[PDB]
């Protein structure tokens, strides 16, 4: 989307792989506020928005 | 210590970072006490 009016993605009622998505050579950056990469394939979420 | 990676995977070279090069591959202590020196190296190493 335009950065105007950009997508918003409720994720829900599914299991993760942020290991697969770190691990992945696609990202410039990857910066995140309040977690640690890493710990987001053992803490889990009421819901996540994309 | 001494190798080559790929540049966007010199992030991964601290304590406290992970990825397929700091896990998989080459990890640091997390109290680590040193220099990180790199460069890019495209002229001599590509081809």
């Amino acid at each position: 989307a335009s950065v105007y009016a950009w997508n918003r993605k409720r994720i829900s009622n599914c299991v993760a792989d942020y290991s697969v998505l770190y691990n992945s050579a696609s990202f410039s950056t990857f910066k995140c506020y309040g977690v640690s990469p890493t710990k987001l394939n053992d803490l889990c979420f009421t819901n996540v928005y994309a | 210590d001494s190798f080559v990676i790929r540049g966007d995977e010199v992030r991964q070279i601290a304590p406290g970072q992970t990825g397929k090069i700091a896990d998989y591959n080459y990890k640091l202590p997390d109290d680590f006490t040193g220099c990180v020196i790199a460069w890019n190296s495209n002229n001599l190493d590509s081809k």
